[PDB]
């Protein structure tokens, strides 16, 4: 007899556990191994890839391919706004449905840097300039260029180099921000304004079309896993 | 050397020397090479094919609209008419193969559109009926292109493809395709994706006429657009060339 | 053997003894750490610098 | 351990890490020193919590059946998937190959079931649940000669203890269970879609040892798998669409994403 | 370990280690040898049982809800908080900030309720405590696909069994709880006050995982916390007024001290 | 060097002499300094204000009456106006700072009074209502002193604060407020308090146009007396000055 | 098999123990520490100040 | 390995170990003896000494 008085936490079954096991058929010899193309090992592998936002909704543009697609037209008053869409990441719904943002409605916590690349699928001929700005929570949201230039932007001039990449930085005050609402702790604003309007020569079509790409930073973390809020089921599958 | 605007790349005969375009997108960091002996689960002798099952084989050519859906092309299937990688397949019980998926697209310089070139590795489609499997001639191709349709296929009792640009006939958002080694070929500037696919298989080596382990899948994101005249046709054209071909159990022609 | 490593820690020791005749009934290997995303992010032939345009 | 951010400063000179196509299928890698200046910061952040298996290592309910202890199905079958429950088989689905261990622990509740039986008093129920191989041989009345439990392997659990507990290896004819086939197993391609012999793990039975009390009672055993020593291959993205069989990735088409206002609105609806 | 008395003797000089200001915000240290002469006097105390871990590691009660086997509320649902407990928030509330692992340990205890029902025997009633992370999913009814704990931890005890325990690590979006927060979440300062996302831990659900006895049961579930690896800055007044909510510090105004007789009394009322 | 009644702390341009006071209290042991890079949570680059946002900003004076119950003044909402530290605040969405709440107030030497400079770092305060928060307006200085009461404020549904000055509007005894940093203006001798407050928080930098980080109360615990006649009007008056200040996320004009 | 007999102390639940226990998620990365002034380390260090003792008292 | 350290004594020797990969879930640290009044006792710039007046 080796005297031992059962602490309570024994008898009880969690969710989350790890332990040795006993086997069922003991000896088995387990199939060799393949080193198949591709291999995971970390959800930062995935995470960190480019997918399409579908930063268009209305009631329409949300059943088609006219979702990912951002309308953009010569106007000529330059100063209007592009687009506009709160980063905040597995609650939003422009990213509630990419790659990046599926992942994080796993996690209860993020932290990291996040890549806007913007890709003009205009005309081969077609010209403009974008002021990409984030402003930060500080105010509600840029409502003029001549504000959204105040905050972190970039000018992208386009003319090869189909793309250009607004990288977001870390700007929170604390190490970690919440995946789902809250107001302690917010993401700001993404904005685009026209800084020189779309320019088209004759025989070129003056609608153009831009394409918002969602990526990870190698400076990013996800941490507290819990379970995703956009799957169910009503009776078992028969 | 020079622009890289340049690429040339030659297969035992054919060679497909393009003027302008972009990077080769190599796999998953893999190209596909010689299955070795610790892998080897076959006991029989296999075949080299060589320079003679390495070509780059035209597939059927189908036309870009201003506004059209998209289109998949099997890849064990789009090659079972075509040269002696049709016949190797229906003679040999096993084959092991990687790709070269090559899409060709020209255009002006007062077009526009855009491609998104994936290839998704177990593409299993669903099916208009939620309770019956697709047939073996709606969801493969005969070289020939299929393509999906804007609005969802109607249900009924038919084993007809669920086809929606937007699902993917899988089921999953099609802006998350990007995972999947691609390239798009937007026609402001980069006129074709090279996707080298090494083989991928939970198995070492499959029947390739039972099962189909690559579907290449082209979908315009932003439509072609130009401005009235001009000319109204502009063909997506693929050349798909199989590498590193390898067989084993010389039965005799089947299906 | 006592195979003897650090708690993972954010910023010590346990032992730990398999006690089974397969090795499928093991622990599992919740500290296995590794990334390596020059896999499906940057998967072309020619790795693109940062210091100059992609194309030409 | 995650990288550190570095001092940077200005930058006038041809370098333009920023503009770069991502129409060569190239993901580029931008700092925050790239699109401003930002001083070094070191970063502490852990990326483990986010491991390929620590992400799949949780137990999720996968199934559970009702079997009566005296009347007509008095066992319960079913053939192993994890295609049966929802949560469990989206976090699969995220991957097209894995590989792993398994722990089958069930849960087994009894409660009594309403009648006019007279003195019902129980003498603690035990249960039996048995793993039959694929291929096995398949009981039909409980007191068949398939429930000696010659090879196949058995929990004997008495109830009001901690729930059985068992580890099954990896068993798969090939080297990687599929979680999407595209084929037949026919070679004329007809019958069954990617029903391909891999995740077949056979038959789970269970029933009721003794005879309980006088009166009915009704158990529910309720099966929770545990992937360990997982390792996975080529990533994929997530289902959308709700799930509509238990073999089939049928779907009903649906929305993109969560709609909301314009283009340029700042709050979601 | 604390200091020890040392043997002084008479004092004449210009020292006066009594008489000093205390109107710089200095508290001077003073030694019995200073107002008197005591000589060398050993001291073995111990200073220890009086250290900030040891003082708040202890389990306390913070809240008990009920819950009917059969009937309406089927489950109880507790947004964490030691705001619940008059006992363990006071010892909190002594700091401003702290940082600690906590002990969730559930003591489960059922009472049959009293009901005309025929034959009532319970067969072992079987509680799940499943822990929902912040932002999580919320179940409704007693069966949702929400309770199959897909990702999200839960404890599943058998009744008549060690009470179940389990540890939740630090986690707190900040590198302390602020026990005290002076601020409101929203940037027009409106709406909440100090309600501040850094000490929200989610949500607990509990519910009966069996179907019990054919009567009512209803069981209560006690959550006890146990403070680990503590550490704690920034010391503040104890509260002094009774609490009115678990979410403000809302007070009604009341004494000072207890009242006695005259300045001189010598003895409290 | 000679007698310890003079002091002098020079801040930028402004200089603060006293002529007869008393030590400065040192803060918890700390003095506020700039935050290193293993605390520093922020990406983005920080400004320096340096000396510009350092000057000893002199709040509003309030008038010691007879007996008068105390005062508070919240500490980034009474410099939301005064020079550039009311602008960085809110061009900037995180700021960090120290203090040197320095309380001065003279006396002849024909008055008594004491006052308790406490420096409470997290004042949560209570509400007249048992169910209702504050206002942002009655709790909330303007740099103007909030002064308290002695009589509890009658409950109803409005949202002003408790004030009574024996609880100190927290519901905790006035007495124990000593334990945070300070000292007395004990009028028999010491004219003036200094108490360097270096930055306290759970988080490395947080807003400061949405949270308080401080609060000075100034609470007299023995009321000014005197005898008839003489002068009849002591005010007290308050200079803070900003220390180590520091800013990050320069976002555009807010509330 | 290694014998053990269960001494008279096991299976209960003090209100003041301390053991060794099952965690909930396992292998979660803590926040870092940061050095915020003033730490707390014994209670002796906040009763060795000065507090006002109310020695008045009457009925107000 | 085997962490021993005496027991709390008044005025022998207690084998712990490890046996959970998180170290939050290692046992409290009861035994953690420190004390340094110099914190919030005498915050003041310049110490006063024991020996004169704070005051001039
Ligand atoms: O559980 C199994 O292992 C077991 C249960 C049923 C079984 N099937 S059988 O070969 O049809 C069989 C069917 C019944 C009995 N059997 C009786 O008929 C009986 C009457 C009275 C006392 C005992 C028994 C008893 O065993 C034995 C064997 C085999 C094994
Ligand atoms: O506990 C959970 O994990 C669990 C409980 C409820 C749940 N929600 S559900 O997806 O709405 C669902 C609702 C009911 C059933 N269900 C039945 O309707 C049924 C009838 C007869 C036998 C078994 C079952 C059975 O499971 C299965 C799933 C999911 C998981």
């Amino acid at each position: 007899g080796l005297p031992t008085m059962n602490t309570p936490g024994s008898c009880q079954f969690l969710t989350s556990d790890d332990f040795q096991s006993p086997s069922a058929m003991p000896q088995y010899d387990v199939t060799p191994e393949m080193r198949i193309p591709g291999e995971v090992k970390n959800l930062m592998e995935i995470a960190e890839v480019d997918s399409v936002v579908p930063v268009q909704n209305v009631g329409e543009k949300v059943n088609s391919m006219e979702a990912y697609q951002i309308p953009v037209r010569s106007n000529e008053g330059s100063g209007t706004q592009v687009f506009g869409f709160p980063l905040q990441p597995g609650y939003s719904s422009v990213f509630s449905r990419t790659l990046l943002g599926e992942i994080l409605n796993y996690y209860t916590h993020w932290s990291g840097s996040i890549k806007l690349t913007f890709m003009f699928c205009g005309s081969a001929m077609a010209t403009g300039k974008f002021l990409l700005a984030y402003s930060p929570p500080g105010a509600g949201a840029p409502t003029k260029r001549v504000d959204a230039m105040l905050g972190t932007h970039v000018i992208w001039d386009v003319g090869l180099q189909s793309s250009c990449v607004l990288c977001i930085p870390w700007i929170s005050q604390t190490h970690y921000r919440f995946v789902a609402s809250d107001e302690y702790t917010a993401g700001g604003f993404i904005t685009c304004w026209y800084q020189t309007n779309i320019v088209v020569p004759a025989d070129a079509q003056s609608s153009c079309y831009i394409m918002c790409f969602v990526s990870a930073c190698n400076d990013f973390s996800v941490r507290l896993l819990k379970d995703t809020p956009f799957i169910s089921q009503q009776n078992f599958f028969q | 050397g020079y622009s890289d605007r340049a690429r040339s790349i030659t297969l035992g005969n054919s060679t497909i020397t393009t003027q302008e375009c972009a990077n080769v997108v190599v796999g998953y960091g893999v190209w596909p090479d010689y299955l070795k002996d610790s892998e080897a689960t076959a006991e029989d002798q296999p075949t080299q094919p060589d320079v003679a099952t390495c070509r780059f084989y035209t597939l059927d050519s189908v036309q870009w609209q201003k506004t059209s859906p998209g289109w998949w092309w099997k890849l064990p299937d789009a090659l079972s008419n075509l040269g002696l990688f049709g016949q190797n397949m229906q003679y040999h019980y096993l084959g092991r193969t990687g790709y070269t998926v090559h899409v060709q697209c020209n255009a002006s310089k007062f077009h526009q559109g855009c491609l998104l070139v994936v290839c998704v590795p177990e593409a299993e489609m669903g099916c208009a009926t939620l309770d019956n499997t697709p047939s073996s001639a709606e969801l493969l191709g005969g070289d020939t292109a299929k393509e999906f349709a804007d609005k969802p296929v109607a249900s009924g009792s038919n084993k007809l493809v669920q086809r929606v640009v937007y699902n993917a006939g899988m089921g999953v958002g099609v802006g998350n395709l990007t995972i999947f080694p691609h390239q798009w070929i937007n026609l402001r500037t980069n006129n074709s994706a090279t996707i080298v696919m090494p083989y991928t298989n939970s198995v070492p080596m499959d029947n390739m006429f039972r099962h189909n382990n690559v579907t290449l899948m082209v979908i315009p994101f932003v439509p072609l657009d130009y401005c009235p005249g001009s000319t109204t046709y502009v063909p997506i054209t693929v050349t798909i060339a199989p590498m590193c071909a390898e067989y084993n159990g010389l039965r005799l022609a089947g299906h | 053997g006592a195979q003897v490593s650090t708690q993972k820690t954010g910023a010590i020791h346990y032992t730990n003894i398999n006690y089974y005749k397969d090795a499928a009934s093991n622990s599992a290997n919740r500290q296995d750490f590794t990334q390596d995303p020059g896999k499906f992010t940057e998967p072309v032939k020619d790795i693109m610098i940062k210091s100059l345009p992609a194309l030409n | 351990r995650v990288a550190d951010t570095v001092g940077t400063g200005p930058t006038n000179s041809e370098a333009i890490p920023a503009l770069t196509a991502a129409e060569t299928g190239h993901t580029s890698q931008v700092v925050p020193g790239d699109t401003m200046q930002t001083r070094h910061v070191k970063n502490y952040h852990s990326r483990s919590e986010s491991t390929i298996e620590n992400f799949l290592c949780r137990s999720a309910c996968v199934y559970f059946t009702e079997y009566k202890n005296s009347g007509a199905k008095r066992y319960a079958e079913w053939v192993l998937t994890p295609r049966q429950a929802a949560q469990l088989r989206r976090k699969l689905e995220f991957f097209t190959y894995v590989r792993f261990d398994l722990e089958l622990t069930f849960v087994i509740t009894s409660t009594q079931q309403p009648s006019t039986t007279q003195n019902q008093d129980a003498q603690i129920l035990t249960h039996q649940i048995m793993y039959v191989p694929p291929g096995g041989p398949v009981p039909d009345k409980v007191d068949s000669y398939v429930w000696q439990t010659s090879t196949n392997p058995s929990v004997f659990w008495t109830e009001g203890n901690a729930p059985p507990r068992m580890s099954i290896p990896f068993l798969s004819i090939g080297n990687a269970y599929s979680n999407f086939y595209d084929g037949w197993s026919e070679f004329s391609r007809n019958g069954v879609y990617g029903i391909n012999t891999l995740n077949n793990m056979g038959t789970l039975y269970a029933r009721h040892v003794n005879a309980g009390s006088t009166g009915p009672i009704k158990s529910t055993i309720r099966i929770y798998f545990k992937p360990k020593h997982v390792k996975a291959w080529i990533p994929r993205p997530p289902r959308l669409c709700q799930y509509e069989k238990a073999k089939n990735v049928n779907f009903q088409p649906s929305g993109v994403t969560t709609t909301r206002q314009s283009i340029t609105t700042m709050t979601n609806t």
